[PDB]
RNA sequence: UAGCUAGUAGGUGGGGUAACGGCUCACCUAGGCGACGAUCCCUAGCUGGUCUGAGAGGAUGACCAGCCACACUGGAACUG
RNA sequence: ACCCGCAGAAGAAGCACCGGCUAACUCCGUGCCAGCAGCCGCGGUAAUACGGAGGGUGCAAGCGUUAAUCGGAAUUACUGGGCGUAAAGCGCACGCAGGCGGUUUGUUAAGUCAGAUGUGAAAUCCCCGGGCUCAACCUGGGAACUGCAUCUGAUACUGGC
C-alpha cells in the first residue's frame, strides 16, 4: 500500500560573500512495495525545509512497474544525460542481486530481484531521472491479439 | 598387457591402497585404466575391511589381466 | 580422399621444379572475420606443361627435396 | 573506430607509476649522506620541510626525504634509502628509514612501536 | 583467549539481562543491572544509518560466540537451499553444538556450555565431540559422557530449565542426561530480539 | 546499388515506424521476402505484396493494435565481416523472451522457436521485439 | 634498422641414416628470400596452468603434468 | 597411534587505531611555532588532529607495514570509445597488394549448421557424493575445454563456377 525512504542530502556549493549559502538539497522516494514508485528533489534553506519540499514532490507522482514471474516484464533502457541506465530481470528467490543506491529505489518498489548498470553517472539526483525514463519505456501489451507475450 | 597392482590412496603415513589394473612399465604414478577394490592393510574388526569390485574386475579375471605378487593373497583377505 | 590444393604459377626460372602461389583464409585478431593470405612454395614437376600465369593442381607427398613436399598433378586453367 | 582496425598490433597500456631507478629493482639500498637542506612546501601553512643529499653504495646520487619528530643525520655515517610518496615536498621520490644504521628511532613511545623505530631492550 | 574480563557489560548495553553469568534465579547479583554504563551519555548521534546493521551483527556475534571470519562463512551457507539469508543464518547458528548444549539445559550460560565441549564432556550419536562448530541435525542425539553426568555444574544448570521457554524443536531428560534435536527451527515458531530484516542487508563490505 | 539487403530492409522499416507509415516499399529479393515470410507468421505484418516482374518491389503493411508502434526493437547485431553463428542450443532468447531471433538455416529462414523444434543451428540475421 | 645472397636457388653422380631430406664429397646452371618484418643489433628457458573476471589480455610459468638445453668451457666419437 | 599417571594453575596476550571517511574522547602542555596524515587538512590560550595521560574502538596468537602484479580506470573501449569545437580527417587526387560489391536458376559444399567417432591429462569455477577423526592427500561421476582431424549429412545464406 505505501513505503517511504530518504536517499540523499547535499549543501549548495556557493561561496556567497565571505561565507557560504545556507541552502540545502534533498532526494526522497515513495512507493507501495507491490509495483509502484514516485520520487522528489527539493531546494530550501537548511535540511528540515529541503527534505519537506522533496517529500511534497515525491507525494505528487506515481508510476507503475511492469512485472512478470515476480521480476521485470522485460530488460529496459532509461537515460538522463550521463546516467545511461539499463535494468534487467533476475532469477527466482533472489534479492542480492540488488545493493548500493539501487537497493533504496527497489526497496520502495518491493522487487530486489532486479539487476542494474548505470553506464556513466551514478549521481543520485540524476540517475533517479534515468530510471523513471526506463519506467516510462516499460511495455504493457496491448498486443496479444497478434504478438506473443505477456 | 596389464597387471593387477596397488596404487596410493592419499592419506599421510596411513596406508589404505587402491587395487588397480595397469601396464607394468614406466612410472608407477597413474597409468591405471580400471579400479577393482581396496587392500585396506590398516583395518581391524571393522565391517568395512578388504574389498573387491566383482563387476570392474570381470573382464580382467583368469587370463584377462596378469596377477602380481602384491595381490597373490587378496582372494583370501576378501569375503569369500 | 587425397591431400590437394590449386594455385597460380608465379616463376618458371628453374631446371625442373616450378614456383606456385596458393591462397587460404585466416581470422582477424579481434573482429574474427576471414581474410585472404598467400603461401608461395616450390612444386615438383618433371613434365614441363606450364609457365607463369597458369593455374595448376598440387598434391602433398613424402619430402621430395630440401624444403619441397608438394608435386604437380595437372593444369587446371591456361593464361589466355 | 572502423571494424577492420587493430591488425598485427595489441593495444598500448599505461605504466604503474614506477619511479625509483637508483634501487636497481630492490626494496631498499645503502647511502652515505653528504648534505642537508631546507625546502619551501606547497599550499599555505606555517611550515618548512627538510631534505638530504645521498650518494648510494651502488654508484647513484639522489635527494631523499627526512622526518619522524625531526632528524638525527651526520656526514658519511651511512643510512638506508627506499621509495616513499610525497606530497610533503614537490619533486621528491625517496625516503629515509628509522631505527636502522646511523638513523635513530623515536624517543620514548608507549604505542605504535612497530613503526618508525623503537629503543632496544636492556636495562 | 575466550572473551576475558566482565561479561555483564553486554547486558548493560541492552538494558535487559543477556543470559550472562546466570545461576539459580538469575536476578539482582549486585552487578549494576538495568543501569547504563558511563556518565556522559546522553544525547548521542543517531547512526549513519548503515551502522544499524553493523550493531545488529554485533548482537548475534556476542550471543552465539563467533568471530567475523566465521560469520561471513555462515552467511555464505545461509544464502542457499531456499528461504531468505537472514532467517537461514539465524537458524544456522542455532544448530551449533555449544548452543544446543545450552538449550538442553546442561549449561546455565553459553560460556559454561562451551566449556563442556572444549573439555570433551559432550557426546553426539555415540561419538565424543570437541568442536563447538559441530552441526546438530534432525534426529541427532546429544548427551554428557557417563563418568561426567554426575558433575555438579550440570545439575546446577537444571535450575534455569524450569524458568526458560521450552525450545519447540528439541527434547531432553536430565534423568539420563540425554536429548534429541527433532527439527530445523522456523521463524514462525521461534521469536527473537534480533532484527531478521537487517542481518540480510550485509556485505555491503 | 542495393549493396546490402539487411542494412536496407531493417533501416527502411525502423525509419518507417518513426514516420508512422502503415506500409513501406523496397527493392525486392528472395532474402528480403524470406524475412517477410517470418514476420507475417509471427504477426508483425498483416500483408505483404511483391510487384514488378523484372524490377520487383516488396511492400509490407505493419499490423498495429492501438495507435502507434509494431516493433519495440529491430536490429541486425550480426556483421558481414564476421556473422553471428550459433549451435542448436546457443540461439538467443531476445529481450528475455518478449522478442525473437530470426535464423538462417539449410532448411530456410525461420524463428529460433522453429529452428530449436527442427534440432537446427545456423546464422542469426535479425533480433526483433 | 629495408634490403639479404654461391648448398644462396634448381639440377647430376656416388656416399650417409633405421628412415624421408644436401645429412655428405664432388660437379653443372642462375636462380631464390624479405613488410605475417627478411637483414642487422639487443635480450631470453617454457606450455598446460595461477591470481582478477560475463568474457579477454598485458605480466607471470609454483602446484599437477609436460618440455628445450647444460654438468668448468669449446667440441667430437664409439657401444646401444 | 590410542588410552592412563605424577607435579601444581604451575611457563602462556598482545598489535594497529582513537579530527573526518571511521566504531572509539576527553583533560592538560604548546600557542600559526614545533610536531602529524591515505586524502582533506591541523596549530595564536577550549587542539578530540602535535607532545602528555586515563580510558575506549577494531583485530587477535597474531597485528600492522611494504614490494611486485592485477583491479576500481566503460581513465587503451575484444566484450564495451572517439575525430566541427575541448584530444584525433593526411594539402589533395590517383592507385599496385589487401578490404568490400545488384539479381535468378543450375552446380560445388570451402564458410555455416546437423547425426556420430576420437581427444582437451591433473586441475579451473560449479552440481552431487565417497576412503581417513574434520581437512590436506586421494576421489567419481556430472557441468566442461565451445577447438582440431575423420566419417555420414543439410544447401537457405556467404564464397567458387
Amino acid at each position: 500500500e505505501l513505503q517511504e525512504k530518504l536517499i540523499a542530502v547535499n549543501r549548495v556549493s556557493k561561496t556567497v560573500k565571505g561565507g557560504r549559502i545556507f541552502s540545502f538539497t534533498a532526494l526522497t522516494v515513495v512507493g507501495d512495495g507491490n509495483g509502484r514508485v514516485g520520487f522528489g528533489y527539493g531546494k530550501a534553506r537548511e535540511v528540515p525545509a529541503a527534505i519537506q519540499k522533496a517529500m511534497e514532490k515525491a507525494r505528487r507522482n506515481m508510476i507503475n512497474v511492469a512485472l512478470n514471474n515476480g521480476t521485470l516484464q522485460h530488460p529496459v533502457k532509461g537515460v538522463h544525460t550521463g546516467s545511461r541506465v539499463f535494468m534487467q530481470p533476475a532469477s527466482e528467490g533472489t534479492g542480492i542481486i540488488a545493493g548500493g543506491a539501487m537497493r533504496a529505489v527497489l526497496e520502495v518498489a518491493g522487487v530486489h530481484n532486479v539487476l542494474a548498470k548505470a553506464y556513466g553517472s551514478t549521481n543520485p539526483i540524476n540517475v533517479v531521472r534515468a530510471t523513471i525514463d526506463g519506467l516510462e519505456n516499460m511495455n504493457s501489451p496491448e498486443m496479444v491479439a497478434a504478438k506473443r507475450g505477456k | 598387457m596389464v597387471t593387477i597392482r596397488l596404487a596410493r590412496h592419499g592419506a599421510k603415513k596411513r596406508p589404505f591402497y587402491q587395487v588397480v589394473v595397469a601396464d607394468s612399465r614406466n612410472a608407477r604414478n597413474g597409468r591405471f585404466i580400471e579400479r577393482v577394490g581396496f587392500f585396506n592393510p590398516i583395518a581391524s574388526e571393522k565391517e568395512e575391511g578388504t574389498r573387491l569390485d566383482l563387476d570392474r574386475i570381470a573382464h580382467w579375471v583368469g587370463q584377462g589381466a596378469t596377477i602380481s605378487d602384491r595381490v597373490a593373497a587378496l582372494i583370501k583377505e576378501v569375503n569369500k | 580422399k587425397i591431400r590437394t590444393l590449386q594455385g597460380r604459377v608465379v616463376s618458371d626460372k628453374m631446371e625442373k621444379s616450378i614456383v606456385v602461389a596458393i591462397e587460404r583464409f585466416v581470422k582477424h585478431p579481434i573482429y574474427g572475420k576471414f581474410i585472404k593470405r598467400t603461401t608461395k612454395l616450390h612444386v615438383h614437376d618433371e613434365n614441363n606443361e606450364c609457365g607463369i600465369g597458369d593455374v595448376v593442381e598440387i598434391r602433398e607427398c613424402r619430402p621430395l627435396s630440401k624444403t619441397k613436399s608438394w608435386t604437380l598433378v595437372r593444369v587446371v586453367e591456361k593464361a589466355v | 573506430a572502423t571494424v577492420n582496425q587493430l591488425v598485427r598490433k595489441p593495444r598500448a597500456r599505461k605504466v604503474a607509476k614506477s619511479n625509483v631507478p637508483a634501487l636497481e629493482a630492490c626494496p631498499q639500498k645503502r647511502g652515505v649522506c653528504t648534505r642537508v637542506y631546507t625546502t619551501t612546501p606547497k599550499k599555505p601553512n606555517s611550515a618548512l620541510r627538510k631534505v638530504c643529499r645521498v650518494r648510494l653504495t651502488n654508484g647513484f646520487e639522489v635527494t631523499s626525504y627526512i622526518g619522524g619528530e625531526g632528524h638525527n643525520l651526520q656526514e658519511h655515517s651511512v643510512i638506508l634509502i627506499r621509495g616513499g610518496r610525497v606530497k610533503d615536498l614537490p619533486g621528491v621520490r625517496y625516503h629515509t628509514v628509522r631505527g636502522a644504521l646511523d638513523c635513530s628511532g623515536v624517543k620514548d613511545r608507549k604505542q605504535a612501536r612497530s613503526k618508525y623505530g623503537v629503543k632496544r631492550p636492556k636495562a | 583467549a575466550r572473551y576475558l574480563g566482565p561479561k555483564l557489560k553486554l547486558s548493560r548495553r541492552e538494558g535487559t539481562d543477556l543470559f550472562l553469568k546466570s545461576g539459580v534465579r538469575a536476578i539482582d547479583t549486585k552487578c549494576k543491572i538495568e543501569q547504563a554504563p558511563g556518565q556522559h551519555g546522553a544525547r548521542k548521534p543517531r547512526l549513519s544509518d548503515y551502522g544499524v546493521q553493523l550493531r545488529e551483527k554485533q548482537k548475534v556475534r556476542r550471543i552465539y560466540g563467533v568471530l567475523e571470519r566465521q560469520f561471513r562463512n555462515y552467511y555464505k551457507e545461509a544464502a542457499r537451499l531456499k528461504g531468505n539469508t537472514g532467517e537461514n543464518l539465524l537458524a544456522l547458528l542455532e544448530g551449533r553444538l555449544d548452543n544446543v548444549v545450552y538449550r538442553m539445559g546442561f549449561g546455565a550460560t553459553r560460556a559454561e556450555a562451551r566449556q563442556l565441549v572444549s573439555h570433551k564432556a559432550i557426546m553426539v550419536n555415540g561419538r565424543v565431540v570437541n568442536i563447538a562448530s559441530y552441526q546438530v541435525s534432525p534426529n541427532d542425539v546429544v548427551s554428557i559422557r557417563e563418568k561426567a553426568k554426575k558433575q555438579s555444574r550440570v545439575k546446577a544448570a537444571l535450575e534455569l530449565a524450569e524458568q526458560r521457554e521450552k525450545p519447540t524443536w528439541l527434547e531432553v531428560d536430565a534423568g539420563k542426561m540425554e536429548g534429541t534435536f527433532k527439527r530445523k527451527p522456523e521463524r514462525s515458531d521461534l521469536s527473537a530480539d534480533i532484527n531478521e530484516h537487517l542481518i540480510v542487508e550485509l556485505y555491503s563490505k | 546499388s542495393m549493396q546490402d539487403p539487411i542494412a536496407d530492409m531493417l533501416t527502411r522499416i525502423r525509419n518507417g515506424q518513426a514516420a508512422n507509415k502503415a506500409a513501406v516499399t523496397m527493392p525486392s529479393s528472395k532474402l528480403k521476402v524470406a524475412i517477410a515470410n517470418v514476420l507475417k507468421e509471427e504477426g508483425f505484418i498483416e500483408d505483404f505484396k511483391v510487384e514488378g516482374d523484372t524490377k520487383p518491389e516488396l511492400e509490407l503493411t505493419l499490423k498495429y493494435f492501438q495507435g502507434k508502434a509494431v516493433v519495440e526493437s529491430i536490429q541486425r547485431v550480426s556483421r558481414p565481416g564476421l556473422r553471428i553463428y550459433k549451435r542448436k542450443d546457443e540461439l538467443p532468447k531476445v529481450m528475455a523472451g518478449l522478442g525473437i531471433a530470426v535464423v538462417s538455416t539449410s532448411k530456410g529462414v525461420m524463428t529460433d522457436r522453429a529452428a530449436r523444434q527442427a534440432g537446427l543451428g545456423g546464422e542469426i540475421i535479425c533480433y526483433v521485439a
